[PDB]
């Protein structure tokens, strides 16, 4: 909407106070004009019609329980925008400052969140498996990364290309969590998953097998559930990314770690310059090797570590 | 469905 840029204040899902960029015209709307062509957050009102209503508030204060998922969806979209712009020189998900739209309160007790090809959508969770999913910065950044993928590699959401698609989202969701630097880790969704159970998460990149996901190509899932295992076989790529960054020995193969920033540069270049809609795991290895070659040189430690990490997870 | 299946 047309109005003047304002700064509201509220509390997120985890009870933390934060400022949010709003727009004033009669009401204060969750419309952040400071980033690209705007970040817009909507109320789906427990229905499944999308996007719903642009979030309107009478006083620019967002401390109600009902407001909390909207505060975090709006704020963490801003953090994710900042990461892509400041770290990768990418202006929004399309590289041309496309408006970022998110809807919260999707459906009733909905235990998921997703990018739908047009916008982000967050359930509130059922209070047992999840609390409102926008409370997790890694969740927000994971799903916005699907938009980046849509505009770049376009990895088809099935089988190995779909597992790469998922892993790319887990990788950048985690790198955004480190960028924001609040309780960062190599786990996925820990801030919103199972409020009654401490220390768990949806997936682990450092040890995918902790939740039964494969950490080696020889343990890959070949069935048809989950679009051919896109959230299962992502563990093989997540483990390789973790090893590239942090190093370690895995199934007797040693990997020299090169750190998170170089991991992000290598995978961002692979995603935007080399991967295609049908890339498989072997092609991802080749794309990552070539990306590290471009950035650091064919004789670099970085290239050698990429090779070691894919060797360690059984991907040639 | 996307953060999980
Ligand atoms: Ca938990």
């Amino acid at each position: 909407i047309t109005g003047t840029s304002t700064v509201g204040v509220g509390r997120g899902v985890l009870g933390d106070q934060k400022n949010i960029n709003t727009t004033y015209s009669t009401y204060y709307y969750l419309q952040d004009n400071t980033r690209g062509n705007g970040i817009f957050t909507y109320d789906a009102k427990y229905r499944t019609t999308l996007p719903g209503s642009l979030w309107a508030d009478a006083d620019n204060q967002f401390f109600a329980s009902y407001d909390a998922p909207a505060v975090d969806a709006h704020y963490y979209a801003g953090v994710t925008y900042d990461y892509y712009k400041n770290v990768h020189n990418r202006l929004s998900y399309d590289g041309n400052n496309a408006a970022i739209r998110s809807s919260v309160h999707y459906s009733q007790g909905y235990n998921n969140a997703f990018w739908n090809g047009s916008q982000m959508v967050y359930g509130d969770g059922d209070g047992q498996t999840f609390i409102p999913l926008s409370g997790g910065i890694d969740v927000v950044a994971h799903e916005l990364t699907h938009a980046v993928t849509d505009y770049t590699a376009g990895l088809i959401y099935q089988n190995e290309s779909g597992a790469i698609n998922e892993a790319i989202s887990d990788i950048f969701g985690t790198l955004v969590e480190f960028y924001a630097n609040k309780n960062p880790d190599w786990e996925i969704g820990e801030d919103v998953y199972t409020p009654g159970i401490s220390g768990d998460s949806l997936r682990s990149m450092s040890d995918p097998a902790k939740y039964g996901d494969p950490d080696h190509y020889s343990k890959r899932y070949t069935g048809t559930q989950d679009n051919g295992g896109v959230h299962i076989n992502s563990g093989i790529i997540n483990k390789a990314a973790y090893l590239i960054s942090q190093g370690g020995t895995h199934y007797g193969v040693s990997v020299v770690g090169i750190g998170r920033d170089k991991l992000g540069k290598i995978f961002y270049r692979a995603l935007t310059q080399y991967l295609t809609p049908t890339s498989n795991f072997s092609q991802l290895r080749a794309a990552a090797v070539q990306s590290a070659t471009d950035l650091y040189g064919s004789t670099s430690q970085e290239v050698a570590s990429v090779k070691q990490a894919f060797d360690a997870v059984g991907v040639k | 469905g996307a953060i999980i299946g």
